[PDB]
RNA sequence: UUUUUUUU
RNA sequence: UUUUU
RNA sequence: GCGAGAAGGGAAGUGUGUUUCAAAG
RNA sequence: UUUU
RNA sequence: UUUUUU
RNA sequence: UUUUUUUUUUU
């Protein structure tokens, strides 16, 4: 059925493939997602838009608006992505999880790392639970008895 | 579910080297053609869902063509008898005066 | 002239008004206040120590039946009551030296002003639940939108007459959440527009 | 592109959010399990009221799936009221029945539902 | 007359009405009548009163329900209530009460 | 079933029942003699303290 | 075409009990919607010209205004959508020309076809 | 069951949210034609005609825009009317194919270890003639009195059973009347009072059932919803109490309620699954007696079934800790939990002189094009006003999305949400056309970006 | 060039639909009939006015191409376009010819 | 009942 | 800039 | 071996553009 | 900066 | 720095 | 102008 994709084909511009935008007011860029050729500029001629990207938000949590229904429907049609965009799409289940840099297997020494860390976290768990059978809002020292609030968060 | 599973993260890292290649070539190669695989799913799933939906088009078609036709035949022989039945009024009203 | 002993009428709508003269003579009215303030102190605390205490046996619509309180009612006195006690325990800073807006200042006012005359209330006098009831509500009540048409005129026949054409629903772009991390959020863009689903 | 606010003496007062919600379909609706739900008045506030939260509350649930002319009416009338009476065995109100004859009528009625459910006696 | 009351009062099935016009209900009629009786049942009035006795058919309810001469839809001696429930008690209105407030 | 109405007046908001919470019976008690008293209730005052 | 705007100026009386009118096919499908709607008395075909009766209500007559949007030297037309906003807050007459016949605003609206804005009956602004 | 890939939980959203919108259609009866209209002969053959295509109109589907010419589709305009039934009315047919593979096309079981057995909602008839046709103390919700007017459940049963079992109902209800009586007079409202049960033996009204209890109930004119909903959890926790030291478990109440004195599927529905966890608990009880061990509920109608399968799920929900859900904004931050110490020095940039606070910039708009080409055009990417979407709701022990959570937010200008006559949008196959062969092709062209802004 | 808005309004609408034939075709009433197998098709167009919201009239002469020669002066007939050049004035075809003038 | 009315 | 009178 | 006018206003009036369709080197 |  | 004040 | 929320027609 590769009938049905020849006017995506441009012999001018190229082939087709998914790439990011920079657009919006200077000091608060926004990336967007769009589909286009490979020789077409960065701000220009786009056949369909796919959704955007937030790199940088208010609430601190990178957003991602993107359409399910269309990214697969592109993909079989034979279109290529940057390096960048694999590992976004993967995190959203659409494609398979492409390797990190210098790959898997070199990983070594952050997996020794990564459960140190983890494990301080149960400990500190551990730490809290008897704080709440005597918690107490002021709690002075035997210093000059100063005052020291205590707030969890 | 394999693809998107677990089980694809660990066959990367189980594959064979080859000389002249480092070691993240090894797992790119791989990734790709994992990637080749899921292409060919969702074209085949497209595709059959989109049949489904040509169908159910082509029916509403015929159904309002064959709808469209009987109102025009039937509003055009209204119109006719009318103009007709008038005609020979005037063919015969005619000859009488001339005599 | 005619005979109909209703109260939706033409004239008796929007019944105790001015239409006349009378409109530009002051008159004064009551001053509104939320139903949240006009309870006594006293069973706020109580309420909130039940919701806190045992949230499943004492859920929010079943601890505001016994009151007679709202379900959107009921949530602001939690929340209004535990901010409160917080600054209090940790010894931050007195209600009474809090920063808050104008608008709250002179809503407070009216609270106490409102006791001072009559009193705090015991029980909430409020339904649950809404109920169909003819009303004025502002001027985009007695309007419609779909037709855009104020004036309805039908012809007069004792034979069925053909019904009106029905009008369809909107179809409006919305978003939901699929995946949810603590350094990303995924989301997906809905378009019911779209004939293929995939 | 604009914040709008009171800019006048009345600068604090209750201003509830109205939202003005016309009839959904002038075609006359049957009762939903017993429960009516025309429409009474055309004033609706923004907050949804009970009698429409159960209209819509069903409609979540409905799944998207599933010679003379004269002389033939008469004929094809009889056949099919025959036909239908037949596989019981091997509307209007105001039906009365004897106590000694209850059996007798409740059979009946409960047989009528099987092949019109339109009957109401 | 069930059009009119429902005019002057919507009321029905998940509706909180007055209660103004119902079968169970008492209300201040200028002369005294007799209850509504004729929605009962027949079938299981006749069967009652005889295993009820001759404390609840002659002096229970049968002794006040012929004492006076108006009715209420027409009569029926042979029908009626022998339990002593009183349908007192009433309802506010919700629309004619808020006018004088 | 209707016929000639007589004004009668009744309080249907006071009327204890068998199914009411204990809460509920204490606040319309209280609330039921403020309205009948005809002493207070139904005097105005402009001085708050008896002056 | 030219004889059905030459109606108006007749039917436009105040001190008159029937007009004259010159007799057409379209001008005799008209009158059949104005009587429905209660604005003509009667009418008669008196062979060349139509004899039409004038109704009065407390003096005035039942008609006191016409607006004749159609002429014969052009022709106006609206879709189902944009007929809605210009008529809308009114209780005023138009005559909608459509295929099927001729019938008012209000039934044109109810089909969804596209009409023909001939003339205005009781119409404002 | 238990979908685990994220696309297929993305693709769960979409059909919930086409559903919503989706009517089925109602078409009107067309009432016949006058044969003797007053009008002239050329306009009653004309009526006459127009008839017909109206009664066609609402019964013929049109199919897509895509189809036919541009130039077809402006003559049938001005030609036939404008069918009831576009092809942005219902969804097509791959909708309905997603749901079959997905699994969207006994109800409900609420189990308690330890407690209570099983809660089963298993739906059917009751005297049809194990899940629920096996008990052995069956319900009843007559009228207030013992003289069943009109509809009720119990007038069919009553009848049933015949002059047996009646001649056993009111020789119970006179026994109890009688010692309230007594009681009430030799120590010191001479109705019913609502809450009291009775029991009479079955009398061939089913063979599987044992007992027959006649629990009263109240009205729901009476006061307002808020006085109403109190007066039946009265009466439920009553009947329920009652019940447990009186026999064997086994409860089939039906369902309370319902029938002639005002029910609510939506308010009255979660009263009841409400107090059946709790008697099973014996939440209300020094001393714990259990006997009651089983309660089922049983509905004809298919529709309140449904229904009341909902009720369960919220009824799980903040009861068993399973099945307690947790925002995932609030579920991370009280995962890395800490204990910070702030002394009296740290609040001295806190405090602030001024007391009350107040908008000290009014937002009255200068330059309305200046301002839009500037800061509103550049942070607009859509054409259709789109609103935050609500959180996604997480499990607290396993830490995984649920899968019933809040609907979608949609967002209608002026609030009016109607549209009479829609128009043949274009977005149905983007980026394809239908060539001559009919075959499906592509196009390459520039997007409009105000396409969805333009209706 | 008309507008986004000027695309939806019925006075446009009708005028297109006019002007609109299949295949492209047109109608014409041949004016010259001289040269050999050649006849010149006076065509009528239409064109619609968003100032004052009236449509006119402008005749549209071309040349056309006939096999048979079946066609004469004043006969209203039909052309169709064709994808090249033919001869120094020939560029239209011939299907079929409506009304005849007597000789 | 709080350095509340009260205002860099 | 300075800051619990 | 591959890419590169990414800094072009000099030509044209019924043209440059827009719109409707079509295109299995 | 009464959050750089 | 004074006056008033659930 | 929302304590523990990044959600809120806050007013």
């Amino acid at each position: 059925v590769r009938h049905m994709f020849l006017p995506f084909y441009s012999k001018e511009r190229g082939p087709p493939r998914i790439r990011m935008q920079v657009a919006g007011v200077k000091g608060k860029r926004f990336y967007k997602i769009v589909a286009a050729n490979q020789r077409d500029p960065r701000d220009g001629k786009h056949m369909e838009v796919l959704g955007s990207y937030a790199p940088c938000t208010p609430s601190g949590v990178e957003e991602l608006r993107l359409r399910f229904s269309r990214i697969k429907f592109w993909l079989a049609a034979g279109a290529a992505f940057n390096s960048k965009m694999g590992g976004l799409l993967g995190n959203a289940g659409l494609v398979p999880l492409p390797p990190p840099m210098f790959g898997w297997r070199t990983k070594a020494r952050y997996t020794l790392l990564e459960s140190v860390m983890q494990k301080q976290e149960k400990l500190r768990e551990n730490q809290l639970r008897e704080y709440f059978k005597t918690a107490e809002p002021v709690v002075y020292r035997q210093v000059s008895e100063d005052r020291d609030d205590v707030e969890q968060e | 579910h394999f693809l998107l599973g677990p089980a694809a993260i660990e066959q990367q890292k189980a594959a064979k080297m080859q000389r002249g290649l480092t070691p993240y070539q090894t797992e790119l190669f791989m990734w790709e053609r994992q990637m080749r695989e899921i292409r060919k799913i969702y074209r085949a799933q497209y595709l059959q869902r989109l049949a489904e939906v040509t169908e159910e088009e082509r029916q509403k078609q015929l159904q309002l063509y064959l709808q469209e036709k009987r109102e025009r035949r039937l509003r055009r022989e209204e119109q006719l008898q009318r103009i007709y039945d008038d005609k020979k009024r005037r063919a015969v009203l005619k000859d009488r005066m001339r005599i | 002239q005619n005979r109909f002993p209703v109260l939706n009428t033409a004239e008796n709508f929007r019944y105790w008004k001015d239409r006349g003269l009378d409109r530009l003579l002051p008159r004064v009215f009551p001053l509104k206040l939320p139903a949240h303030r006009r309870v006594d102190p006293l069973l706020r605390e109580y309420i909130f120590f039940l919701h806190s205490m045992d949230p499943a046996r004492f859920s929010i619509r079943k601890l505001g039946e016994r009151y007679g309180l709202k379900e959107r009612t009921v949530e602001l006195i939690c929340r209004e009551f535990s901010v409160a006690e917080f600054l209090r325990r940790t010894e931050l800073a007195t209600p009474y030296t809090r920063r808050v807006s104008r608008e709250k200042a002179v809503l407070r006012m009216k609270e106490a002003l409102f006791s001072l005359k009559l009193g705090y209330d015991q029980l909430g006098d409020e339904d649950l639940d809404e109920q169909e009831e003819h009303e004025f509500r502002g001027f985009r009540s007695t309007q419609d939108w779909i037709q855009r048409q104020n004036i309805e005129v039908e012809m007069m026949s004792a034979f069925p007459l053909p019904a009106k054409r029905n009008p369809l629903p909107k179809r409006v772009d919305v978003d939901v959440t699929v995946h949810n991390t603590p350094k990303l959020k995924v989301m997906n863009w809905i378009d019911p527009n779209d004939k293929v689903v995939f | 592109a604009h914040n709008p606010l009171p800019r006048r003496y009345p600068l604090y007062k209750h201003r509830t959010l109205f939202l003005p919600l016309s009839l959904p379909s002038y075609s006359p609706q049957p009762a939903i399990s017993g429960v009516a739900v025309a429409p009474l008045t055309i004033t609706t506030n923004a907050a949804q009221l009970p009698r429409t939260l159960l209209l819509q509350s069903a409609v979540r649930q409905l799944r998207p799936l599933s010679s003379s002319w004269l002389a033939s009416l008469a004929t094809s009338l009889q056949d099919d009221a025959a036909q239908l009476a037949g596989q019981c065995f091997p509307g209007t109100f105001l039906a009365v029945y004897s106590s000694d004859e209850f059996p007798a009528i409740c059979v009946v009625r409960e047989a009528l539902g099987r092949v019109a459910p339109g009957v109401r006696l | 007359t069930q059009y009119i009351l429902n005019q002057l009062d919507p009321g029905g099935a998940g509706r909180n009405c007055s209660g103004i016009g119902r079968p169970d209900v008492r209300l201040p009629l200028a002369k005294p009548a007799a209850p509504s009786t004729t929605h009962l049942p027949r079938h299981l009035v006749q069967i009652a009163r005889h295993v009820m006795g001759e404390a609840g058919e002659k002096v229970r309810r049968k002794a006040l329900s012929f004492a006076s001469t108006l009715s209420d839809q027409g009569f029926s001696p042979d029908v009626f209530d022998p339990f002593g429930t009183p349908l007192s008690e009433r309802s506010r209105i919700k629309r004619l009460y808020n006018l004088v407030c | 079933a209707i016929d000639e109405v007589i004004p009668e007046e009744i309080r249907p908001e006071f009327t204890p029942y068998t199914w009411k919470s204990p809460l509920q019976k204490w606040a319309e008690e209280l609330k039921r003699k403020r309205l009948t008293s005809h002493n207070v209730y139904e005097t105005e005052v402009f001085l708050h303290p008896p002056a | 075409m030219q004889r059905a705007c030459e109606m108006v100026v007749s039917l436009l009386r105040v001190d008159a009990l029937s007009q004259r009118c010159p007799f057409h096919v379209l001008n005799v499908q008209i009158l059949d919607l104005l009587q429905r709607e209660g604005l003509i008395r009667g009418f008669k075909v008196d062979g060349t010209k139509i004899d039409i009766l004038l109704k009065h209500y407390k003096g005035a007559p039942v008609i006191r205004n016409i607006r004749v949007v159609s002429k014969p030297s052009r022709d106006i037309w609206l879709t189902p959508h944009e007929l809605k906003f210009r008529t809308r807050f009114n209780t005023g007459l138009w005559i909608m020309q459509t295929s099927c016949g001729v019938i008012s605003h209000r039934d044109c609206l109810r089909m969804g076809i596209g009409g023909k804005m001939l003339m205005a009956i009781n119409n404002g602004y | 069951r238990k979908l685990r890939l994220h696309q297929e939980r993305a693709s769960r959203g979409h059909i919930e949210y086409l559903r919503q919108l989706e009517r089925p259609p109602t078409p009107s009866p067309f009432p016949l034609p006058p044969s003797p209209s007053p009008s002239s002969p050329a306009s009653a053959a004309a009526a006459k005609a127009a008839a017909f295509a109206e009664q066609a109109a609402a019964q013929t589907p049109e199919p897509s825009v895509l189809v036919r010419s541009a130039e077809e589709w402006i003559k049938r305009d001005f030609f036939f009317p404008l069918s009831h039934q576009p092809d942005t009315a219902t969804a097509g047919e791959a909708a309905r194919a997603l749901e079959r593979e997905l699994g969207l096309s006994l109800l409900q079981q609420i189990e308690l270890p330890g407690f209570g057995e099983i809660n089963v909602v298993h739906g059917d008839l009751l005297s049809g003639s194990e899940g629920n046709v096996l008990a052995a103390d069956a319900m009843l919700v007559p009228v207030p009195p013992n003289f069943l007017p009109y509809r009720g459940f119990g007038l069919e049963v009553l009848e049933r059973g015949g002059p047996a079992l009646q001649k056993a109902a009111f020789v119970e209800v006179k026994r109890k009347l009688q010692q309230r009586e007594v009681a009430r007079d030799l120590l010191s409202e001479g109705g019913l009072d609502p809450g009291d049960l009775l029991l009479t033996p079955t009398f061939g009204v089913c063979p599987r059932v044992s007992l027959l209890a006649f629990l009263v109930t109240p009205y729901y004119w009476q006061g307002n919803s808020t006085e109403a909903a109190r007066r039946l959890r009265f009466t439920m926790r009553r009947a329920l109490d009652d019940l447990n030291r009186q026999g064997p478990g086994s409860l089939l109440l039906p369902f309370v309620g319902i029938g002639l004195y005002g029910y609510e599927p939506r308010g009255a529905a979660e009263i009841l699954v409400e107090s059946a966890v709790e008697q099973l608990l014996q939440v209300d009880a020094v001393d714990p007696n259990y006997t009651l061990r089983k309660i089922t509920f049983v509905d004809r109608d298919a529709t309140n079934a449904a229904l009341l399968a909902e009720a369960a799920q919220a009824a799980k929900r903040a009861w068993l800790p399973e099945h307690q859900v947790v925002p995932a904004p609030v579920y991370w931050s009280q995962k890395q939990r800490r204990l910070l110490d702030v002394t009296d020095g740290m609040l001295m940039f806190c405090r602030k002189h001024t007391r009350l606070s107040f908008k000290k910039h009014h937002g009255v708009i200068r330059r309305q094009k200046t301002h839009y080409f500037s800061n509103v055009r550049p942070f607009l990417w859509r054409s259709s006003r789109v609103l935050e979407p609500p959180p996604l709701l997480l499990y607290r022990h396993s830490g995984k999305p649920a899968d019933w959570q809040l609907p979608a937010r949609p967002f209608y200008r002026q609030g009016v949400s109607g549209l009479l006559f829609p128009p043949r949008l274009r977005r149905g196959f983007p980026s394809m056309r239908v060539n001559s062969k009919g075959q499906f092709v592509g196009v390459n062209k520039m997007p409009y970006i105000a396409e969805k802004a333009q209706p | 060039h008309y507008k986004t808005w000027q695309r939806n309004t019925a006075g446009y609408l009708r005028t297109f639909m006019r002007n609109k034939l299949p295949n492209n075709e047109m109608i014409g009433y041949v004016i010259n009939d001289k040269h050999p197998k050649s006849i010149r098709v006076a065509c009528d167009r239409f064109m619609y006015v968003m100032r004052y919201k009236k449509t006119f009239r402008y005749t549209k002469k071309v040349w056309a191409h006939d096999e048979e020669s079946e066609a004469r002066l004043g006969d209203v007939v039909r052309i169709q376009p064709l994808g090249y050049r033919i001869g120094p004035w020939k560029n239209y075809v011939l299907v079929r010819v409506l009304h005849k003038e007597p000789r």
